[PDB]
């Protein structure tokens, strides 16, 4: 039996839904997002939304709501998974640390019922007696708010409308009110009853059943003083309270159908209603009095705002703003204007939601050559295409690129005493000293008088008294802001070169061979106060501000140049606090303090490339929790930097990292950039929050993203991405994508908006005639809409669009591989092309064109004609293997660079995926799931071992390892193959044997070969064995490893031991979670290690951390089982982070 | 603007499901219908000392129930190759075998033959729990049963009966409320709602035994297929009540019954011959196809896309190609064939069939998957004298 390794790399990124109302505080307005299994808490605000924590959640949310029960302060959120996992969440908040702490929490699943057609769907009264959900066919779940049903317990009272779309409570009852939308075959109908939760039944409502729109669907519960309810069709919309009936048909919102609404006033004046389209509309209601008393809407008014990204649920902010959470695209913050624009909508964007899914394609290439691997993903379609760049580590934008080689060291300076903006940086060189200039996003060299040109510079910045501080190798200078001119200089008592210099806003500290000295900053003068002698040379030292000092430091960091350590040293006397042994085989190169989050931390960096870093009491000088972190083999140089307001720390290195802490722990990733050697901080005002990073060659002006244990930079295409594939050879990614364009009247055809296909910066046309024997019925008609393909060429660097190339007309281009073919170290695009026609139900003829990027032009190489459309291609040793229909071919490289078929394999219905490890070929079938298939280079053909007898529409394949063969099911679980090596018959022999049941809460589209972290490249010194990287329809990405018998009992005792003390938000059990899930039957997750368990871990504040290790056994790896704390469950994860 | 009906656009548009349409499914399957028949490998189980297996479904991914000569329930895991046997309910009086097995449109109710013949039990699904007591509201044995809704089912005879039994929602309620809640299982007591017989036509009233029984949900009509050489269209959508009759081409051995729900066709199978019955045609306007299996009868058929599989006392299926109105050929007609099975060398089989030793394994029974990749198969030796069982799965 094999085992495996699941763990999440990239969050779910996909919003499902949204809500708003007081969820943090009783007067601020919240924005609260679901993307699957992760809540994210929004602050609403003028200028935006303001992230304030995030969860993860053992479930997929498919219900989201806020509710104030009576004697709360402020809403409680409300979440229904579609594990049947419910729960009550509030927000709590102490001082700096922020957490949701569960209210109540129980899971609902039946062992019998059929689940809703409709999907999951729940509500809550607004009184806050009961929640309604709506799991099973025919069946209405009631769970009781009472204060002390710490478990969420449901019954099922029957309700003779089995198939109900829509359901909401209404408005001024006084018992509680469900009003519902229900299709029955003579068309849809609204009805309303009363639910008594002591008698398990339900009653007439106060107004009897309705006959509405056919396309009835969508229920808005409508707040008093309204009432009652507003139910959404596909042409008209329809309002019930009590004996009052109003309808109205807006023809502006029959083209779409409406598939989400929130309220955007308190007193539910207006609505937002969302559509697949992606066309935001405004729902007004009318009020008026009754003489009763009571207010009843008077009539409906519907107005379009505008164009967004497609939208799966809507939640207004304040002052106009409206939020567009979005399933199958970015999600957009929208605000809404008084006059249009051009295009006559009213909506413009104001900040956007990365979201990588839906994930197409996607291929992983090491195109820095530093053997981690870059992954780039095609997400999205039409107008919301875009490439997305995945890596592990922080990213940063470059702005400007200067070529200044052989820099040691980085400072900004502030030339002018009137801006709090930096305005000047020096750059330090051995033997001169350079400035350059900062205008606003433009970088200059200048030159900074009252600063010596002639000699290294060590460290410079600003100091107190509006003055500029330069060290140099040969004096100690004090330079004031204005008139930017000397005013005093100290001078090395023993005539001897400085070689290291740190300073802050009041002590500088020189260090001069063994001789370490402390100079105090006055205004227009430098004072000596004190110096000693260490025992051997200073290769470093650091005096930079801690916490929230005026830039002061009362302890200064060294290394030495002779036993390779650190040492605290107590100013100005310079007493030895601390020593601690670094080790290695290089000498310190930097040594650093710096403050993560108002904690203080000490970090030294050695030539050889290994990073240490330790807790740093300031009170005592003394390290504490020491760990140690390999980086690269070349010199690491450790600089502090403000950014995002935040502090963080730059490692530069030939694998660069930063330094950050989240959830009050420390994260350490990679960066995407080639390398770097030295750096600073950059605040100017055309670089605020920004990085200074000089590499071997040049100087890189760039700005710091947003800090997640996952990058992602979005590449727009304006246009559907199909494939991707990468040009080692021309460092390159290849892209397949469409755009949509309308036929004219001339013959010819108009795009409708432009693209990435239309806006390279050259372009071609297929010239071939293979095709130009056939043409369509409709090739000459009016108005209809043409998909027309292209391949584009996007720099695997800068990601911008180089070159697209267009295919003929009703060719459609299916698959995309890119790799070395033969025995040509040339990496060449192969496209696999169909044509394609609305009448023909499968493509009869198709091509395999072979195209070649360079000096910037694409150029068609060759083309072969194929039996049938090409669905898949891979590079297997060499070879191109292609999937053509029901027929897998092998195609071997000739000397004239075309393609010729050596083997083949028929038993299969359609071949849609290729991949290959070593001498195994895994083909994804259209309805037979996955199947082993084995190449003799003895023999020349193929020979088929072994196929998955269970049935499955695969979206992609993999193989983890020769013995493992990684898939994924329809149903959200994930599945690995074995070769059955101990079969004795024939059927076990051709039966690939599951190893395991895993349930993984997303449905996987893509499989692809690699990590986003360090590749092993073929070692085996990493703990577990293969590596490949799924993406999901909801822009989320894992990875998959083979495990060990060892590894598997150890992590499996390990996660069944904490799935019962790790308190996740809403408190909900693990193993339910992960549990294999169909709509049949539910089992016990086996074979299957979970990674996104112990991961989980980063999430929860430290209060809850206490309660989970309490009285819980921890695995260290030894074997050995002892009682768990806090920092064995962090220090895992920081592992555990370094494997995906 | 024309219609797609291409996979290509399917393929591309399942990447994004942005508003990916359905209408690609009648494709997608088709185009598979015809191509998995030829890839299709044999996975005999071991049934044990059953009898014959005369009915099956499928109630999960892993397991398909089968009815059995000997009134044992039992279901076959196939994704483990092993055997669990459910327990036979008894009747609500002490006063053959399973002929028929059907699940309710909603895959929540199991209808099979109880203990006693003549009567209907009820299984919970997935559970396998028991649901109702046996019911005794036939005279004689049942051959047929049918859901026509989720929860009414109509259960036929040999006298050409057919009992009505509906389920009430507070019935339903009690008996879903007490699954959930208590761990032992609790069944409920049932009796049939009304007893209708089958019209009496000019063919011979006597043979008017009822032995399958189809329901078309789209319209909501319970087809049936007597004896008598006549089949019978009634209305099922809320009361039974009579529609249409129409004369088959044979009135031998008509004992399968299958509808084609995307051609509208009802297949009655016959000694040698499909039938393909239409209620908008004449009746006299009915279409046969020959297996080719002539004097062995057709024994199970059963719809999958547009391909019609036919199973034979042989021990072989028959695939039937609407679309291009031939079978299918094998990569000459395709067709799979069933293994050695069981066979009970027993005294029955001593005193009337002692002069052959071994007997192919008839198609009493076959079922596809949910994906339509996976066909059970499952019977016995054709004569009736003799026992034995056989059973697999094709994939």
């Amino acid at each position: 039996m094999s085992y495996n390794y699941v763990v999440t790399a990239q969050k779910p990124t996909a919003v499902n839904g949204c809500v708003t109302g007081h969820f943090t505080s009783a007067e601020d307005l919240n924005l609260l997002i679901a993307k699957n299994t992760r809540l994210e808490i929004y602050v609403v605000t003028a200028e935006g939304l303001r992230p304030v924590k995030e969860v993860g959640m053992y479930g997929k949310i498919a219900v989201m709501e806020l509710f104030r029960p009576k004697g709360e302060s402020k809403d409680l959120l409300f979440i229904l998974t579609a594990k049947y996992n419910a729960c009550i969440l509030e927000y709590k908040q102490s001082g700096e640390s922020i957490d949701i702490i569960t209210r109540a929490h129980g899971n609902v699943q039946d062992r019998i019922g059929r689940p809703s057609e409709t999907g999951i769907i729940g509500i809550i009264d607004p009184e806050c007696r009961m929640i309604g959900l709506r799991l099973y066919d025919g069946l209405f779940k009631v769970i009781p708010l009472d204060r002390d049903n710490k478990e969420l317990k449901a019954f099922n009272i029957r309700l003779e409308e089995l198939h109900v779309i829509d359901v909401k409570f209404l408005y001024g009852c006084q018992a509680p009110t469900i009003c519902f939308v229900y299709q029955d075959p003579q068309g849809r109908h609204v009805k309303t009853y009363e639910v008594s939760l002591r008698e398990k039944e339900f009653n007439k409502g106060p107004w009897k059943q309705e006959n509405v729109e056919a396309e009835a669907s969508m229920v808005i519960a409508v707040p008093e003083p309204f009432g009652g309810a507003i139910i959404i069709g596909q042409e008209s919309i329809t309002y019930h309270n009590g004996d009052k009936y109003l309808a109205i048909a807006p023809p502006i919102i029959k083209q779409s159908t409406i598939v989400c609404h929130n309220r955007v006033d308190p007193n539910g004046s207006r609505y937002l209603l969302g559509d697949m389209e992606g066309r935001l509309f405004m729902l007004l209601l009318e009020k008026e009095e009754q003489m009763d008393g009571t207010v009843t809407l008077k009539d409906l008014r519907v107005e379009l705002l505008g164009e967004t990204s497609i939208a799966e649920c809507l939640t207004y902010l304040d002052n106009g703003v409206v939020f567009v959470g979005s399933r199958l695209g970015d999600s957009q913050l929208v605000k809404l204007n008084v006059d249009s624009n051009e295009q006559g909508s009213y909506v413009v964007a104001m900040e956007t939601f990365t979201n990588l899914g839906p994930i197409v394609d996607m291929c992983v290439v090491d195109l820095e050559r530093q053997g981690q691997g870059q992954l780039v993903t095609c997400s999205g379609a039409f107008k919301e295409g875009s490439l997305r760049i995945i890596r592990n580590g922080i990213g940063i934008h470059e702005h400007a690129s200067i070529d200044l080689p052989g820099i040691k060291g980085l400072w900004p300076l502030r030339s002018d005493p009137n801006r709090e903006t930096d305005d000047t940086l020096v750059l330090s060189f051995v033997g001169q000293t350079r400035v350059l200039m900062l205008n606003g996003e433009e970088v200059e060299e200048t030159e900074l008088m009252g600063f010596v040109d002639d000699q290294q510079t060590f460290f410079c910045g600003n100091v107190a008294h509006q003055q500029l501080i330069q060290i140099t190798s040969a004096s100690v200078r004090l330079v004031s802001q204005e008139p930017k001119a000397l005013v005093s200089e100290w001078k090395e008592p023993q005539a001897k070169n400085i070689s290291v210099a740190s300073c802050n806003s009041s002590q500088v500290v020189v260090a001069v061979g063994r001789a370490l000295y402390y100079l105090q900053i006055h205004p227009q003068e430098l004072r000596q106060i004190s110096h000693t002698e260490m025992e051997h040379e200073v290769a470093c030292l650091d005096i930079t501000p801690l916490g929230d000092s005026n830039g002061l430091s009362p302890l200064c960091a060294i290394g030495l140049w002779t036993d390779i350590s650190a040492r605290i040293l107590k100013l100005p006397s310079f007493e030895l606090l601390h020593k601690e042994m670094l080790g290695g085989e290089i000498i310190p190169r930097s040594i650093l303090m710096t403050t993560f989050e108002s904690s203080h931390y000490l970090l030294c960096a050695l030539g050889d490339g290994a990073l240490f870093y330790f807790g740093l009491n300031i009170e005592t000088g003394l390290l504490s929790d020491r760990k140690k972190v390999t980086l690269g083999t070349q010199p690491t140089v450790l600089r502090t930097f403000r950014s995002l307001s935040t502090t963080n720390v730059f490692a530069c290195s030939d694998r660069p990292t930063v330094i950050y802490s989240s959830n009050h722990k420390l994260v350490f990733s990679n960066v995407n950039l080639k390398e770097v050697n030295y750096m600073c901080p950059l605040n100017s005002d055309g670089y605020p929050d920004s990085l200074a990073l000089a590499n071997n060659s040049t100087l890189t002006i760039g700005t710091i993203d947003e800090i997640q244990k996952l990058h992602i930079r979005t590449v727009p295409l304006y246009e559907s991405p199909r494939k991707i594939c990468y040009q080692e050879v021309s460092q390159c990614f290849g892209v397949l994508s469409s755009r949509i364009e309308v036929q004219d009247t001339s013959g010819g055809t108009t795009a409708l908006r432009p693209s990435a296909s239309t806006q390279a910066l050259s372009s071609s046309v297929s010239s071939s005639k293979l095709f130009s024997s056939s043409t369509a019925p409709h090739e000459t008609s009016f108005g209809e809409e043409v998909e027309v393909h292209n391949l584009l060429i996007i720099d695997q660097h800068t990601f911008e669009v180089l070159h697209a190339h267009q295919f003929l007309q009703n060719e459609y281009a299916l698959s995309l591989v890119s790799c070395k073919l033969g025995k040509d170290p040339n990496t060449y695009f192969i496209v696999g092309t169909a044509m394609v026609y609305p009448e023909e139900a499968e493509p009869k003829q198709g091509r395999i064109v072979v195209f070649q990027y360079s000096d910037g032009k694409l150029q068609t190489v060759a083309e072969k004609e194929v039996k049938g459309a090409v669905y898949s291609m891979v590079e297997f040793n060499g070879k191109l293997l292609a999937s053509i229909n029901s027929t897998v071919r092998l195609y071997e490289w000739t000397t004239e660079k075309e393609l010729r078929t050596e083997c083949n394999h028929y038993n299969n219905i359609m071949a849609l995926y290729l991949k290959t490890k070593g001498d195994f070929i895994l083909v994804g079938d259209l309805m037979r799931s996955v199947l082993l298939l084995a190449y003799k280079p003895m023999e020349g053909n193929f020979e088929e071992i072994a196929r998955d007898f269970n049935p499955n529409w695969m979206s992609a394949v993999e193989i983890l390892d020769d013995d493992n063969f990684l898939g994924a099911e329809n149903a959200f679980n994930l599945f690995v193959c074995q070769k059955d090596s101990a079969a004795t018959t024939d059927e076990e022999r051709q039966h690939l044997q599951e190893v395991g049941l895993f349930h993984l809460g997303e449905f996987v589209n893509v499989f692809c070969h690699g990590s986003l972290v360090m590749q092993n490249l073929g070692e085996t010194s990493t703990p577990t064995q293969g590596s490949v990287l799924f993406g999901t329809v909801n822009g989320m990405i894992g990875l998959v490893t083979s495990l060990s018998e060892s590894w598997y009992n150890l992590l499996l005792d390990m996660q069944n031991r904490l799935n019962k003390v790790i308190k996740s938000v809403g408190k909900i059990e693990h193993s339910f979670w992960r549990s294999f899930h169909t709509e049949r039957k539910t089992e016990p997750a086996t074979g299957f290690i979970d990674g996104d368990l112990i991961e989980s871990f980063l999430d929860i504040s430290r209060p809850k951390m206490q309660e989970v290790v309490a009285n819980l056994q921890y695995d260290d790896g030894s074997g050995m089982k002892r009682e768990a704390t806090a920092d064995d469950l962090i220090k895992v994860v920081e592992e555990l982070t370094r494997i995906h | 603007p024309p219609v797609k009906r291409s996979l290509v656009y399917y393929l591309k548009n399942r990447e994004v499901r942005l508003q990916n349409e359905t209408s690609y499914s009648r494709v997608l399957h088709g185009y598979a219908a015809q191509q998995l028949p030829s890839l299709l490998k044999e996975r005999e189980f071991h049934l044990g000392t059953l009898n014959k297996v005369f009915a099956s479904q499928w109630l999960n991914h892993r397991q398909v129930v089968c009815g059995t000569k000997c009134n044992t329930l039992f279901v076959v895991d196939v994704q483990t190759s092993q055997i669990t046997k459910i327990p036979i309910l008894k009747d609500r009086e002490p006063g053959c075998g399973i002929h028929a097995i059907e699940l309710n449109p909603s895959r929540t109710l199991l209808a099979t033959g109880g203990d006693n013949p003549n009567s209907l039990a009820i299984y919970r699904l997935p559970t396998l729990d028991p649901v109702c007591v046996g019911d005794d509201g036939h005279k004689d044995w049942i051959f047929s049963i049918a859901w026509i809704s989720d929860t009414m089912a109509v259960s036929g005879s040999r006298d050409g009966s057919m009992g009505l039994w509906e389920v009430t929602d507070d019935v339903l309620t009690k008996s879903d409320a007490r699954h959930n809640v208590s761990r032992v299982p609790v069944y409920a007591h049932i009796t049939h709602k009304a007893l209708k017989d089958i019209p009496k036509e000019d063919t011979n009233p006597d043979n008017c035994k009822v032995r399958a029984l189809a329901f078309n949900n789209k319209n909501k009509e319970l087809g049936a297929v007597s004896l008598d050489g006549y089949f019978h269209l009634w209305k099922a959508e809320n009361t039974l009540s009579k529609l249409l009759s129409t004369k088959l081409p044979y009135c031998r051995e008509n004992v399968c019954l299958a509808y084609g729900s995307e051609w509208s066709v009802y297949a009655v199978g016959s000694q040698a011959h499909v039938s393909f019955l239409d209620p908008r045609q004449p009746s006299y306007n009915v279409k046969s196809v020959c297996s080719r299996e002539r004097g062995s009868g057709i024994r199970s058929v059963s719809f999958y896309e547009h391909i019609i599989t036919v199973g034979t006392g042989q021990g072989s299926l028959l695939f039937y190609d609407i679309r291009a109105q031939r079978f299918l050929e094998e990569r000459e007609n395709l067709k799979l064939t069933t293994g050695k099975g069981w066979l009970n060398h027993d005294e029955t089989w001593r005193n009337y069939f002692s002069d052959i030793d071994f007997f192919p394994n008839a198609v009493y029974t076959h079922c596809y998957d949910s994906s339509g990749t996976k066909l059970f198969v499952a019977g016995g030796p054709l004569p009736s004298g003799l026992h034995g069982n056989y059973a697999g799965l094709w994939s």
